[PDB]
């Protein structure tokens, strides 16, 4: 259940799970998280611009349990230590990439855990 | 004792710096966000500052500002106390006003008529 | 006059897209009236809702599911 | 006198025999569940979400609709009340959806506010869960019926005052639905307004749709200009961008409803905008500039001309304080010659006290009339609440209305008279029935229409309408004194600019030469550089650039409406200040400060320099355009009716005809209506 | 009720209900409201003029010694024509008991300091005067506690905007570490979360 | 699926450093003077 | 010019104005049947000291203040201003 | 009025208390331009002062003077001693920060309404 760098995961074949549903920015405590959504072409609604500071974020756990379509999740790679504050603000297209690097490492945790929450 | 009875008019400075003359407050009574049905929202006059400019961080886009009161709503009991902040601190003002609906005139059974106007269907 | 941030910098950006990855799906078939898809498997995905799939020409993806779902 | 002393939870209050118990209960100051009842709609009983235990009694009543008799004991909280409110709000949660992540009222739907405060805990249905199939109306409002608790309030709106009979109940028992069973678009004007009486997610908002959750916005308040009787609304800024605007429920104009252009026409204030000005380069070309180049290039030829050779037109949306120093810049140099885009016929008066010029009778005296009579104009297409105040005025209580000129589809049963100028001049004398029901009338009620006197027999048609409306008030004239003639409009500041002291109609100009024209109308083409002389310039001052900013010298930016404190005046002489709500972008800047740094480079100096010096110098012009939001008693017309005799001018043979057409005109008017694009994707919409 | 609900006693909410009625009785040039908490605890209004004897009463007695300090504290409110509210708590060590001491006060009218009563507001009062203003009388050591020695805004207060005036920077234009004016590099948003339909009916204020 | 080759690193300047940008369209889009003929 | 027009203002009520309640029954329809170029201008309530304002010579302010005269006074105290 | 004052009581003994703090900042301020070492010339420190004092010269009203009085005698515990590490004081002299405008077309230019 451990806490750390952050991801969005998708479905089996790919959908970007998340679906602009706007709880894991209005339950950040430190305010980091920054949607602005749009009606995507094909009519199913999605993000725009996904921003999370690394600086501002306060590693609570309020993101990771207040989505409901399962989506964004505190993944378990504490690897960072990056050497400019130009980076640790993020977009979209990083999370994605991170969050795909592996996902054989978070859904061995997931269902592991889901059973207690 | 020592009560040293007088009158004159309290006004303060010195705690901000230049918002005094530059910014007119603005009390008003808030109405009823119409996509719902609910009046608790009401029977507070409030205050509110004015808005001024939000560029673009042109690193992002957070709309990020100068103008440090920005965000300040205070919740006053009434009209007879609503003024009564804005001199003691010395600010100028504007004053709304409340407004209350009509009482009003409405009966079921009025919409079935012998010769009137007012009849429904399609219920 | 933004571009010069990513100087040398190789401009890390996502390479697959699922803006339109949709379609490759063999969209599912029932002959029935009213079908669930808590889709992705059970107490993970997307709360169970239930699609009318009668009309042209397709349930419409859930809202959620994004996958191309019909009769 | 006549009230019953009725006991509200032991506690004595004061009701009309006839009331009902959910008003009174809010008398002093309780808010039973509403589903199925709003104000300003009938009454129907098909929810049941108020039930109030009455004491002594074994059965539970519902407060919506039952009148309260000899003083009862509403018992609202009891172990009866609470046990009803929480069975009935189980039984409606189970066939539905399990949206709130995408449905779009997210943030203030009825399902949601009762179900935490009253209402249940947790569920036991437990699958089920039927699913109906949603449909198409129009590009305006996106509907999913899936839904739906049925409470048949989307339904009495349009059998009320959007008087299109349209929707309907299809069905029976659980299998109904609501929509339309053919295929029918519904589409008048007031037709997006449907989508704030809708308690759920089912009616919402289709440019809009999936934006922004509700509880991120910044509600200021503002007033709206793209009609004559203004507005009332609320903007809601996310990030410095104007997302959606609403109604503001003021109670005599905009009781709670708001104009289908009114609400979704924020599209053209961020679409295609000038920022910058711009210099002249000497082809057709036209060039930006840096901001101190363009300031004293047009104030050198200031010096220079002198005398009439000089002017400036203005009659689109610009304030009530841009319009002051244009007047003392143009004035102080001793050359007025300026006039407002719209053609207004002055006979005996116009100018001076106006006497007929706003409306006399005010909104709220409508509702107080009985015969109405109204020539020259088409009232649905323009200024559409008063229309609907009339919708309401003609229920309720009886009415009698006639109309002259083009029969045209009003949604209540009028009768057209007749259609010449010549009918004016006969009902004058007695003839061609009616005849004398405004002779035989105990409020009468006169309009004209601005449509009308637009034309080139204006003068005639002032001084034919004056004179019945002079005949009625000498016979009696109603009781009592009841002001009888009276106009609207279809610009929104011309009332706020011609009572500053203009001029009405382009005749002074279209007379003369003049040699450098300041353009504030502008995009109405009465002016061409073809009737202008030769390629002498014109410097164009406004915010749009659609007719007129092409064809121009040097272009100077302005702020539209939602970015400066201003002053509106609605057709009875209120005064509606609307507020800031984001700051104009770019160089664009506010219109009436531009001015004094025309007037500071050059010579004159204005000596006025914040917004409460230039409303100071408004109050020495005028001191009702600082008595916010009231309507003064002072007609004094009997003196104008007489001295506008003083004009024989006689009619034409033309039938009174309005611009508008199905409703194809109602959408492409004004600039922002022009620019917008979701009025150019819904107009394509009507005509297949 | 039901389980997970709170079981109160009639016990202490007879007693404290008890035991207070005659703090009003002995005293009553001071005392001008005294009301029993629902969660057995008290209460008691008191004259500013009655800020030390009520406590000098309190501080030694055999029937209420209250000789620990637990809390002083000071809400501003603004809307009630006398501005703060300055709240006091004390301990009954030997009886196992609390009692608070609600003074309301203005800014410019002083109170008179508890210094000499209890020792253990000495802090208490340098504190309070750094983030509303109240200037309590001749305390012995008056200064700047928790603040920065530029702050002029006494920022627990309603009037002061949540971030200051006052955002500090370094440059190399001298050596310095100087001040600018407060630039953010986000609007810090202003959600809205107070919702309608007026959920509790016991504590409803009077119609009018 | 979706997943990559062997793996990846955080590199401080590489020289890729990702370097976060903005994914928006520009907002009010300004009108363009007409043509170089009258 | 001079000049250019002229500016009646008054009160509804507070009757010290009745002055000019007369002056418009006797000389409006008597006082703008002469001068049928001059735009006079009538407003609405200044509620105390109704003025009467003068403007012309290149935009320039001349304000006589008619508190309590008679119908006559006012009917006289006009072509002060008038004539010159 | 009914609130007991602070120090004074009408108008003369407090306008004699605030001359005389006067006299102390007069002396203290060629002492701190060594005791920190800060290099200006002495003539600046005494003209802020003189400029300082003058700014609140709008009262009409006793307490209020004297609530001046506190501020102004607090900071000769810090000023006079070594409190300050050389920045708290030289936060007065706005150096660093650039002139603004504060004529009417210097502002129409640059900035939307400040
Ligand atoms: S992960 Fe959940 S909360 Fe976050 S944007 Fe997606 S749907 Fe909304
Ligand atoms: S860990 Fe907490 S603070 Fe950080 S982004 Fe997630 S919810 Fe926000
Ligand atoms: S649209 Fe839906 S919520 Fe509105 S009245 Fe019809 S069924 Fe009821
Ligand atoms: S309409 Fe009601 S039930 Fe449906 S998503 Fe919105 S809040 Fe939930
Ligand atoms: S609750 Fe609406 S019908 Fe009675
Ligand atoms: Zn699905």
């Amino acid at each position: 259940r451990f806490r750390g760098e952050h991801a969005l995961r998708r479905y089996p074949s790919g959908e970007e799970r998340c679906i602009a549903c706007k709880l894991c920015e209005a339950v950040c405590p430190a305010q980091a998280i920054t949607i602005e959504a749009e009606p995507r072409a094909d009519g199913s609604r999605r993000t725009t611009r996904y921003d999370i500071d690394m600086t501002k974020c306060i590693y609570c756990g309020f993101c990771q349990e207040a989505c409901p379509v399962d989506a964004i999740v505190e993944g378990p790679n504490f690897e960072f230590s990056t050497e400019t504050h130009e980076e640790l603000l993020y977009n979209k297209e990083k999370l994605l990439n991170n969050g795909d690097k592996w996902e054989a490492e978070i859904a061995a945790n997931i269902q592991a855990d889901y059973l207690y929450r | 004792i020592t009560v040293d009875e007088k009158l004159d008019i309290t006004t303060i400075t010195g705690v901000p710096e230049e918002h005094i003359k530059t910014r007119k407050a603005r009390i008003f009574v808030p109405a009823r966000n119409n996509m719902q049905s609910g009046v608790n929202n009401t029977k507070k006059w409030k205050m509110e500052f004015d808005t001024r400019e939000r560029w673009e961080n042109p690193l992002m886009g957070w709309a990020s500002t100068a103008d440090p009161l920005s965000n300040l709503v205070l919740t006053f009991s009434t009209k007879e106390d609503a003024v009564a902040f804005a001199e003691k601190n010395g600010w100028s003002y504007d004053v709304e006003e409340r407004k209350v609906p009509k009482p009003k005139s409405k009966s079921y059974g009025a919409n079935f008529s012998w010769n009137k106007r007012t009849r429904v269907s399609t219920k | 006059y933004r571009k010069v941030r990513f100087v040398g910098r190789q401009k890390e950006v996502n390479e697959n897209f699922a803006i339109d990855l949709i379609a490759e799906q063999p969209v599912s078939q029932v002959g029935s009236r009213v079908i669930s898809c808590d889709g992705g498997g059970g107490a993970l995905g997307h709360p169970r809702v239930y699609i009318n799939l009668d009309k042209e020409t397709k349930t419409g993806t859930c809202g959620y599911c994004g996958l191309q779902f019909r009769q | 006198s006549n009230l019953i002393e009725v006991f509200v939870d032991g506690q004595s209050v004061m009701v009309e025999p006839g009331t009902t118990v959910l008003q009174a209960c809010e008398k002093v100051g309780m808010q039973i569940p509403r589903f199925c009842y709003h104000e300003r709609l009938s009454v129907a009983g098909n929810c049941r979400m108020c039930l109030v235990e009455i004491e002594k009694a074994p059965k539970v009543v519902a407060a919506c609709a039952m009148p309260v008799m000899k003083g009862w004991n509403i018992l609202t909280n009891s172990e009866k009340t609470k046990k009803a409110r929480e069975g009935v709000m189980e039984f409606l949660l189970a066939n539905h959806p399990l949206d709130c992540p995408i449905c779009d009222q997210g943030g203030e739907c009825d399902l949601q506010d009762q179900s935490m405060m009253f209402g249940s805990d947790r569920s036991r249905f437990l699958e089920g869960k039927r699913a109906v199939e949603d449909k198409n109306i129009g590009p305006l409002v996106k509907t999913i019926m899936t839904r739906c608790i049925q409470c048949t309030r989307c339904i009495r709106f349009a059998s009320e005052i959007a008087g299109v009979d349209d929707l309907g109940t299809t069905g029976r028992g659980n299998d109904m639905q609501v929509g339309t069973y053919i295929e029918k678009m519904f589409m008048s004007e007031l037709s997006g307004n449907i989508i704030d009486i809708c308690p759920v997610g089912a009616l919402t908002s289709k440019p809009y749709a999936f934006t922004a959750r509700p509880w991120e916005t910044r509600k200021t308040e503002s007033i709206d200009v793209m009609d004559a009787v203004g507005s009332n609304i609320v903007v809601s800024t996310r990030t410095g961008e104007v997302m959606r605007i609403l109604p503001r429920m003021h109670e005599d104009i905009n009781e709670e409803w708001i104009s289908d252009k009114t609400r979704f026409a924020y599209d053209g204030l961020k679409r295609q905008r000038l920022t910058e000005p711009m210099v002249r380069n000497e082809k057709g070309l036209l060039t930006h500039t840096t901001w101190e180049d363009a300031l004293s290039r047009v104030a050198g030829m200031l010096q220079s001309f002198q005398g009439n050779d000089v002017a400036a037109i203005a009659g689109g949306l610009v304030d009530a304080e841009a319009l002051i120093a244009l007047k003392d810049l143009l004035n102080r140099v001793d050359s007025d010659t300026l006039c407002t885009e719209e053609v207004f016929p002055t006979a005996g008066a116009g100018t001076d006290l106006r006497s007929n010029y706003l409306l006399n009778t005010t909104i709220a005296g409508v509702e107080e009339a009985d015969v109405v009579l109204l020539v020259g104009t088409n009232p649905r297409f323009e200024a559409p609440l008063f229309n609907a105040r009339i919708r309401k005025s003609w229920l309720h209580n009886d009415l009698k209305v006639a109309l002259i000129g083009s029969p045209v589809d009003l949604t209540y049963r009028y009768d057209h008279l007749g259609d010449s100028p010549k009918i004016l001049q006969d009902i004058a004398s007695g003839s061609h029935p009616f005849s004398q029901v405004l002779q035989e009338a105990k409020k009468p009620m006169v309009i004209l229409g601005s449509s009308a006197l637009q034309r080139n027999d204006g003068a005639a048609i002032l001084a034919a309408v004056s004179n019945i409306a002079q005949k009625i008030r000498t016979s009696s004239g109603v009781t009592g004194d009841w002001k009888v003639m009276n106009i609207l409009h279809r610009i929104a500041s011309q009332v706020a600019a011609l009572d500053l002291g203009y001029k009405p109609g382009v005749e002074a100009i279209q007379k003369n030469p003049p040699k450098m024209l300041f353009l504030l109308g502008a995009d109405g083409g009465c002016i061409t550089r073809q009737d202008l002389p030769k390629d002498c310039f014109i410097v164009y001052q406004g915010h749009h650039g659609d007719v007129g900013a092409p064809i121009a010298d040097v272009i100077l930016p302005g702020a539209a409406y939602t970015e400066k404190s201003a002053t509106y005046v609605n057709t009875e002489g209120r005064a509606q200040q609307t507020k800031v709500a984001v700051t104009p972008p770019g160089l664009a800047r506010e219109d009436w400060k531009i001015i004094r740094a025309l007037s500071e480079i050059a010579g004159m100096t204005l000596p006025y320099d914040t917004l409460d010096q230039v409303r100071n110098r408004l109050e020495e012009v005028s001191p009702n355009l600082v008595r916010y939001d009231d309507v003064e008693g002072a007609n004094y017309f009997q003196q104008a009716s007489e001295l506008s005799k003083l004009v024989n001018q006689q009619l034409l043979a033309d039938p009174l005809v309005p611009p508008q057409l199905t409703i194809k005109d109602f959408y492409m008017t004004d600039s922002i209506s022009r620019a917008s694009q979701t009025m150019a994707k819904c107009v394509k919409a009507v005509t297949e | 009720t039901r389980p997970t609900v709170r079981p109160r006693n009639d016990v202490a909410h007879k007693q404290l209900s008890a035991f207070g009625e005659y703090v009003a009785e002995i005293l009553p040039k001071y005392v001008q409201q005294v009301q029993v908490s629902c969660f057995n605890e008290l209460e008691i209004c008191i004259h500013p003029d009655g800020v030390i004897p009520v406590l000098t009463f309190l501080r030694d007695h055999s029937n209420a010694q209250f000789k620990s300090l637990a809390d002083l504290t000071a809400v501003d409110i603004p809307t009630r024509q006398n501005r703060f509210e300055i709240v006091y708590n004390l301990l009954s060590l030997r009886f196992n008991s609390r009692i608070r001491v609600k003074t309301y006060t203005d800014e410019l009218t002083p109170i008179e300091s508890s210094v000499p009563v209890y020792k253990a507001a000495n802090w208490y009062e340098r504190e309070i005067w750094d983030m509303f203003g109240v200037f309590f009388a001749n305390h012995p050591d008056l200064r700047r506690i928790l603040t920065d020695y530029g702050f002029e805004g006494h920022p627990f207060r309603k009037d002061f905007p949540l971030s200051g005036y006052v955002e500090l920077r370094y440059d190399d234009e001298v050596k310095r570490v100087v001040a600018e004016p407060v630039e953010l590099a986000q609007e810090f948003r202003k959600f809205d979360l107070n919702s309608p339909w007026e959920a509790f009916p016991a504590y409803r204020q009077p119609p009018e | 699926k979706f997943i990559w080759t062997n793996h990846k690193f955080n590199l401080s300047g590489t020289p890729q450093q990702y370097v976060p940008y903005s994914t928006t369209r520009k907002k009010i889009q300004e009108w363009v003077p007409p043509s170089t003929p009258y | 010019l001079g000049l250019r027009e002229i500016r009646i203002h008054l009160c509804q009520r507070s009757p010290g104005s009745q002055g000019v309640r007369d002056f418009i029954e006797k000389r409006y329809v008597e006082l703008k049947k002469a001068n049928p170029d001059l735009p006079i201008l009538i407003r609405e309530c200044s509620d105390v000291q109704p003025k009467l304002w003068a403007r012309y010579a290149f935009g320039q302010e001349k304000n006589v203040s008619l508190n309590n005269f008679s119908a006559d006074q006012v009917t006289r105290a006009l072509e002060n201003v008038l004539s010159s | 009025t009914s609130v007991k004052p602070i120090f004074s009581r009408d108008m003369n003994e407090a306008k004699r208390r605030v001359r005389e703090l006067y006299r102390a900042w007069y002396r203290e301020v060629p002492n701190t331009v060594h005791l920190f070492q800060l290099d200006i010339s002495v003539k600046q420190g005494r003209d802020k002062v003189r400029e300082m004092f003058k700014k609140n010269a709008h009262i009409t009203d006793p307490r209020v003077v004297d609530l001046l009085v506190i501020k102004g005698k607090m900071e000769l515990e810090e000023t006079i001693k070594v409190w300050k590490q050389r920045t708290h004081v030289m936060r007065f002299f706005h150096e660093t920060e650039a002139p603004r405008p504060k004529d009417f077309l210097s502002k129409f230019y640059v900035g939307h309404d400040p």
